């Protein structure tokens, strides 16, 4: 981030915490109660179901 | 590993070849972070005119 005059470096985990981590947290999925994801999948206008 | 265990069955495989081109050795340019900051000059203006 920078180098500080007095001879240190900010680096950017000095002032954050970096981590792997969802782009959004807002849906969260279980099935049958325990941990779960998926695809909820549209049918495209005029497709056949089957 | 393919290639070559496709070449113990001439009889059955002929030809067998990648359709593609063969890995080569690059120069790779390494740009001290550090000692960019400590002379004053931006990594875009490095980035630029190189």
């Amino acid at each position: 981030l920078k180098v500080n005059q007095d001879g240190s470096r900010v680096l950017l985990r000095d002032v954050a915490k970096i981590e792997l981590g969802g782009e959004n947290y807002d849906i969260i999925a279980e099935f049958n109660g325990q941990p779960a994801s998926g695809l909820g999948i549209k049918l495209a206008t005029g497709a056949n179901a089957l | 590993q393919l290639l070559a265990e496709a070449a113990k069955h001439p009889d059955m495989l002929t030809s067998v070849r990648p359709n593609g081109l063969e890995d080569t050795p690059q120069f790779k340019i390494d740009i001290d972070q550090e000692k960019a900051q400590a002379l004053g000059v931006s990594i875009n203006d490095i980035n630029t005119t190189l």
